[PDB]
């Protein structure tokens, strides 16, 4: 087969990043180890961690669409009970 | 729009199939169907149930044999090519009242009553909304309300007028095993059973979820735990840089 | 070498499922293509069981799917399966197409990757379409009536094509005969643009929660993320056997079990869950012919991101403006969701109309805008002159 | 280890697999079945008709 | 043995929030039958009812009486 356009991933050997010189890096055998000694510490202080850093990127929009929601639902009540009967033919025309 | 074109919410009871592990009450099942016949099923027809699935649900195999043999069906025609009736069977379904909807609307002044077949299922509110309506029929409609002359009020239908009158009475049938026959009993004991109309196989899907349930929750732990050992030579490797010397 | 490798077709499945260089820091947010592949393959099972059974005719349709629910051996179970396992097919496939929204999966060298997904999810609105429309509900016959006549607004030609769409001069029987024989092919043009897609995925791999390159640190897939894929696949299957077994008609609407009937209009017509932000948009223009075009335009307008982004970072993970107005537009789909589901009336109308100016203007006006101011505070921020 | 006395080192081979599979799938069924109906005790069909005839 | 559902309904309705609920749709009531009766009443197309205050009160009464009304019933 013939050759084709070229990438930017490589593979096993070739890859294709830079040259690396000085890096020495260790690992342990799983079976070696105690199992599972993240169900503690883990779930409880780091989780907390990686919540409050993120939650005021979520509950500032989610805050302003739930009260504009609210405001419109309680308005469409109003307009077709008893009371709000004489703003609800002008509000139609 | 308006609260009366809504119409009314219905409550919520407390019915003794709801629930993960609850089956029908057979006995409520067999109590519904003898109301069927007696007071539903002038105006009616349960078109998608056959005599077959009653047996062994509310009555024997010998009860519903006769209760087939009461009604004619029509038969293969005969050597000279004239028609022919015959008594009913196991593998017939339930007539109806009218033989099309022409003759029914001619019955009850222009409007058709539903096939019940599907009705739990066809309404916004399930059993709840059914027994509300047949027990809901005030003695009076609400001052300032002008009904058309053959229209009935009920507040949990949508408009509030209704063209089916209140049908149900203090002791208007004699029940086999000698429950008492009030008005709330016997709207009980219908929606029971219209409920196994639309919903026969409620009994056996129930069991077959809990042994779904159990299977796929423990694979999802055993499943966590695996991952976890296989990733733990990845999750503490350790990395240290000494700079190369300037000769290159 | 080893017979995986040299063997013409396990080689296909070396380089993809087995020896595939991976980044080694991508979250669970990327098991979600792996969830769709399941769902695609439920989908065409579950309904080539079921149609043994069904006939298409306009009085036997109804009818049918009732013989199924009753008198085939677990039919109930075919049937549970598959309206709720398509309701579960859009769901993940929203949670992987905002993956790729967050991380600037779009961008360069991926656009041709993000091209062809666009066509996968024009083509899935089609198939669920037509296949609910083959129930022959009271949903169905008057959601077949208001989309079919949308076409009668193309100018010089709108007579022509909803006449040739219906076989006839309103929706009936050669209308659903058609639409059951196009619902069994679409799902096989849909399993064809999937192999396209992973061709483009294979020659530059995934992207990482970083932005940055991947090709300093790779592990192989399997081991690693064939027992991670495992841990997502068994939750999904949990989750629908709890909607399947226990409350199986849940997202759905109750008048579909009532036949269709050309002379009675229902109260409401409203469509499933996931078409209803595309229905508040085609009902807040109050011109009949540019409603259509303004409906095909939300799904089109993905295609100009790649050209619209002007920053020179991959990603959302370290700009905190573009965190922000991301989940302004996640939770304006959510209002358009409800707004479709509501009545025509005051104030629900001005609502769906700046909803809809939210959505537009995200794509065209917020993100160029904002993309460049975080350009210059970066350069300000560091250099001192 | 009560773990040494069936397998003493080794993982569990692909015959055991399905042969314990089939096993389990009768001992499964029973018991699932057993709590099912004894959850519901009055309600069934079996209880019914034993006070129509009795 | 009469029916249950009316004798609960009866027992709530002379409890003070039913007494107050009952007061309400009364004077309502009276309020449109000293009207209909006036000269005019051909077409006014702002006719008054009393749906609303008949509302109120079933709401109330089958909050109190749905959870205890299936204990009597065999
Ligand atoms: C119609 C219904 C369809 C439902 C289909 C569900 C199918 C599966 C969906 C899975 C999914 O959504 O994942 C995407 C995203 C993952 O975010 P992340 O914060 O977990 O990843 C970080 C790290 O990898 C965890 O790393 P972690 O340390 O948590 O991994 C170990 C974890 C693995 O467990 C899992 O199953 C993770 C999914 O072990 C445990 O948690 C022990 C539990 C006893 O999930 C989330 O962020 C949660 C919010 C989802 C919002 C969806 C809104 C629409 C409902
Ligand atoms: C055709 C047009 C198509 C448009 C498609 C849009 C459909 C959107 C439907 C909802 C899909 C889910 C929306 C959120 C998807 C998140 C995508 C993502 O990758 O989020 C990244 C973010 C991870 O944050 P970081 O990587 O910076 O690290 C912190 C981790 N602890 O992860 C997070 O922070 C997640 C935080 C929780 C997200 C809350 C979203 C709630 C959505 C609820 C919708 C349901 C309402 C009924
Ligand atoms: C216990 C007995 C009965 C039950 C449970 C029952 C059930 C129902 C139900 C569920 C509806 C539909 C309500 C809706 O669509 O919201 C209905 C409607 C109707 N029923 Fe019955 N029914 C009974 C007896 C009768 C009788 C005896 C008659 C006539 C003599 C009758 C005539 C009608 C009519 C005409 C309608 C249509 C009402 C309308 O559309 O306005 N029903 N019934
Ligand atoms: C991407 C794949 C598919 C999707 C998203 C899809 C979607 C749907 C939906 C939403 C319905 C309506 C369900 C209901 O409310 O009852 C439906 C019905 C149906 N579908 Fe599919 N479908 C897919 C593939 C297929 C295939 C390949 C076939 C046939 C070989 C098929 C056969 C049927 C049949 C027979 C019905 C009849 C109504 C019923 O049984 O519920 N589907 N489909
Ligand atoms: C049946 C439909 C689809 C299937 C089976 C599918 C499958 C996959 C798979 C397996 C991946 C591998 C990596 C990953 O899981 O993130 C992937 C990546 C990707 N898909 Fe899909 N996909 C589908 C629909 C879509 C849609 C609707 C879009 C966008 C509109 C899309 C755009 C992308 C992009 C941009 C990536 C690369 C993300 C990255 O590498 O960070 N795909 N897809
Ligand atoms: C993140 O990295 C990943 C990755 O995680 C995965 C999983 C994959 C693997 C591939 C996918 C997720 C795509 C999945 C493949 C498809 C969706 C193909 C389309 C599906 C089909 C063609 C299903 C075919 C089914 C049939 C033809 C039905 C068979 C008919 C029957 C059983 C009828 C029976 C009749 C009788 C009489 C018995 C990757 O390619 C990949 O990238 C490297
Ligand atoms: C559009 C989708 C189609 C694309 C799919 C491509 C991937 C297909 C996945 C197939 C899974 C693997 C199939 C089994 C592979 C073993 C075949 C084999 O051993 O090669 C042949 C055996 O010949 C056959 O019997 C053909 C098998 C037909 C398979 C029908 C499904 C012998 O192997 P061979 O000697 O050629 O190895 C060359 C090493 N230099
Ligand atoms: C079972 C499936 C078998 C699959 C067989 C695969 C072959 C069938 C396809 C035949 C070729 C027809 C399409 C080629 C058109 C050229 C595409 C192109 O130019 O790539 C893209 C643009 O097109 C797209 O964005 C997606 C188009 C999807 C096509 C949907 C059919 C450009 O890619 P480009 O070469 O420029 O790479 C970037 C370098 N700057
Ligand atoms: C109006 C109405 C009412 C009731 C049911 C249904 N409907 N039809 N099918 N399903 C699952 C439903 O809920 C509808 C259709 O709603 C929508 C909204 C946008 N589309 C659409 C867009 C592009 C294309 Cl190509 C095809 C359709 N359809």
């Amino acid at each position: 087969g013939p050759p084709s356009g070229k990438t930017y991933m490589g593979w096993w050997g070739h890859m294709g990043g830079p040259k690396q010189k000085g890096i020495t890096s260790y690992a342990v055998s799983p079976y070696a180890q105690k199992p599972l000694q993240g169900i503690f510490h883990n779930a409880v202080f780091n989780s907390f961690r990686r919540f409050k850093s993120q939650f005021l990127y979520v509950l500032i929009p989610a805050g302003i669409y739930w009260y504009w929601w609210k405001n419109g639902n309680e308005y469409n009540e109003f307009l077709y009970s008893k009371a709000g009967r004489e703003e609800l033919e002008r509000v139609n025309v | 729009m308006t609260a009366a074109e809504h119409g009314l919410h219905a409550p919520a009871y407390a019915w003794s199939h709801n629930g993960p592990f609850e089956t029908f009450d057979h006995a409520s099942i067999r109590r519904g169907y003898q109301v069927y016949r007696e007071v539903c099923a002038a105006c009616h027809s349960l078109d998608r149930v056959a005599w077959r699935t009653l047996v062994g649900v509310s009555h024997t195999n010998e009860e519903v044999r006769n209760m087939a043999e009461e009604f004619e069906y029509d038969d293969e025609p005969d050597e000279q090519g004239n028609p022919k009736k015959r008594p009913g069977k196991l593998s017939d379904y339930i007539p109806g009242p009218y033989p099309n909807e022409q003759a029914a609307r001619a019955a009850n002044q222009g409007a058709l009553p539903p096939d019940l077949s599907l009705i739990v299922k066809a309404r916004h509110g399930g059993c709840d909304y059914i027994f509300s309506l047949l027990t809901g029929y005030p003695d009076e409609p609400p001052a300032g309300v002008a009904l058309p002359p053959g229209s009935n009020y009920n507040p949990y239908f949508p408009g509030g007028s209704i063209a089916m009158a209140r049908v149900l009475f203090d002791d208007m049938v004699e029940y086999e095993d000698g429950t008492p026959a009030t008005t709330s009993q016997m709207a009980k004991d219908v929606t029971t059973f219209l409920n196994w109309c639309a919903e026969p196989e409620h009994d056996e899907r129930k069991r077959l979820g809990l042994k779904t349930v159990i299977i796929l929750s423990s694979l999802y732990l055993l499943s966590i735990w695996v991952k976890k050992f296989k990733w733990a030579g990845i999750k503490t490797r350790k990395f240290v840089f000494n700079p190369p010397k300037p000769r290159k | 070498m080893a017979f995986r490798k040299s063997n013409v077709y396990l080689s296909l499945v070396n380089s993809y499922i087995i020896d595939s260089p991976q980044p080694s820091s991508i979250n669970y947010w990327w098991n979600m293509g792996s969830l769709l592949g399941l769902c695609l393959v439920i989908q065409i099972v579950t309904g080539i069981f079921m149609a043994m059974h069904y006939s298409s005719n306009i009085e036997l349709a109804f009818s049918s799917v009732e013989h199924i629910m009753r008198d085939v051996h677990n039919g109930y179970i075919l049937r549970y399966l598959h309206a709720n396992g398509a309701s579960f097919f859009f769901m993940v496939m929203f949670m992987h197409m905002a993956k790729g929204l967050y991380y600037g999966s779009y961008r360069s060298p991926r656009v041709t990757l993000w091209n062809v997904g666009v066509i996968i999810f024009i083509l899935t609105i089609a198939t669920a379409f037509l296949g609910y429309c083959c129930v022959y509900g009271q949903m169905s016959h008057w959601g077949a009536t208001v989309i079919t006549n949308l076409f009668s607004a193309i100018p010089f030609v709108g007579n022509d094509i909803v006449s040739w769409l219906w076989g006839g001069f309103s929706v009936s029987n050669p209308t659903i005969q058609r639409f059951f024989a196009l619902h069994y092919l679409v799902p096989f043009i849909i399993a064809a643009m999937v192999i396209m897609h992973l061709m483009a995925l294979h020659i530059h791999g995934s992207s990482n929660p970083l932005g940055i390159t991947g090709n300093l640190d790779r592990i192989p897939m399997h081991s690693y993320f064939i027992f991670k894929d495992l841990v997502t696949v068994f939750l999904f299957m949990l989750i629908l056997a709890l909607f399947v077994f226990y409350s199986p008609n849940t997202l759905g609407h109750p008048d579909n079990y009532i036949p269709g009937n050309p002379l009675v209009t229902p109260a409401s017509i409203v469509p499933e869950w996931y078409l209803l932000p595309f229905y508040a948009i085609l009902r807040s223009i109050p011109d009949k012919l540019l409603g259509v075009i303004t409906m095909f335009a939300a799904i089109l307008v993905l295609l100009v991101l790649p050209f619209t982004d002007r920053s020179v970072v991959r990603g959302n993970t370290f700009k905190v403006l573009s965190k922000f107005f991301f989940f302004i537009f996640v939770f304006n789909f959510v209002l358009l969701g409800q707004i479709g589901a509501c009545h025509v009336e005051v104030p629900y109308v001005l609502m769906g109309q700046i909803a809809t100016f939210i959505y537009f203007a995200y794509f065209l006006i917020i993100v160029p805008v904002i993309s460049t101011i975080e350009n210059v505070l970066f350069y300000i921020g560091r250099v001192n002159k | 280890s009560l773990y040494k006395t069936f397998f003493k080192r080794n993982a569990v081979f692909v015959g055991t697999i399905f042969a314990g599979a089939f096993v389990f799938q009768t001992v499964f069924d029973t018991a699932i079945t057993s709590w099912y109906e004894n959850h519901n005790k009055g309600k069934l069909w079996k209880d019914v008709k034993a006070r129509i005839a009795a | 043995v009469t029916d249950q559902l009316e004798d609960l309904r009866e027992h709530f309705k002379n409890t003070e929030e039913g007494k107050a609920l009952v007061h309400h749709y009364e004077e309502c009531a009276e309020r449109v039958k000293i009207q209909q009766q006036q000269p005019g009443y051909a077409d006014l197309e702002h006719k008054e009812d009393c749906v609303e205050e008949f509302f109120h009160l079933q709401h109330y009464l089958d909050t109190a009486t749905a959870p205890r009304l299936f204990d009597k019933l065999k």
